[PDB]
């Protein structure tokens, strides 16, 4: 049961 | 006052080291090493970024074991993934091979760093959809059905209901 793990980050800019 | 790594390293000599910091925006900056007990160096940077950090960690010009290393930032302890909500069907059932789709509301929140990470029997590719409607999409897709982890998090702490498990079937 192999787990993977997959991530995005977003620079979040001021309002 | 949190070490942003620590690495325990014996017979060398602070003087010596160097740890460089790469911020997300490509900026480097020279972090503070200090040693704690043992041989246990405490590695401390104030990030003006959130994201994923590089350090590369030198002795006598010469990379560690290990180096570079990398470590995330947050949370700064002022507020503020607890004013982040999302939500739609792909946090609660998806099918194989397709988008599984979400919202994200982050104004509440403010400026900081939004992570989607997408655990289980597959890789997921991740799209990010921008909205000038104070909104970000957000649609995945992994091929293998099974139980999967979606987590949503704001300067490393997961806001409210993160992590989603969503059961993604075979299609039908």
């Amino acid at each position: 049961e192999k787990r993977v793990a997959s991530s995005v980050f977003i620079t979040l800019a001021p309002p | 006052s949190h070490c942003d790594l620590s690495l325990k390293i014996p017979e060398i000599s602070i003087q010596d080291m160097t740890a460089q910091v790469t911020s997300p925006s490509g900026k480097t900056h020279e972090a503070e090493i200090v040693e704690g007990e043992n041989h246990t160096y405490c590695i401390r940077f104030v990030p003006a970024e959130m994201g994923t950090h590089t350090v590369s960690v030198k002795y006598k010009g010469q990379h560690v074991p290990g180096s570079p290393f990398q470590f995330t930032v947050g949370p700064l302890g002022e507020g503020g993934a607890h004013k982040v909500r999302a939500g739609g069907p792909g946090l609660e059932r998806a099918e194989a091979g397709v988008p599984a789709e979400f919202s994200i509301w982050t104004r509440e929140a403010g400026a900081g760093g939004l992570a989607i990470a997408v655990e289980g029997p597959s890789k997921a590719e991740i799209s990010f959809e921008d909205r000038k409607d104070g909104s970000c999409g957000v649609a995945y897709v992994v091929q293998e059905p099974g139980d999967y982890e979606v987590s949503v998090k704001f300067n490393e702490e997961h806001i409210p209901d993160s992590p989603f498990v969503v059961p993604v079937a075979s299609p039908s």
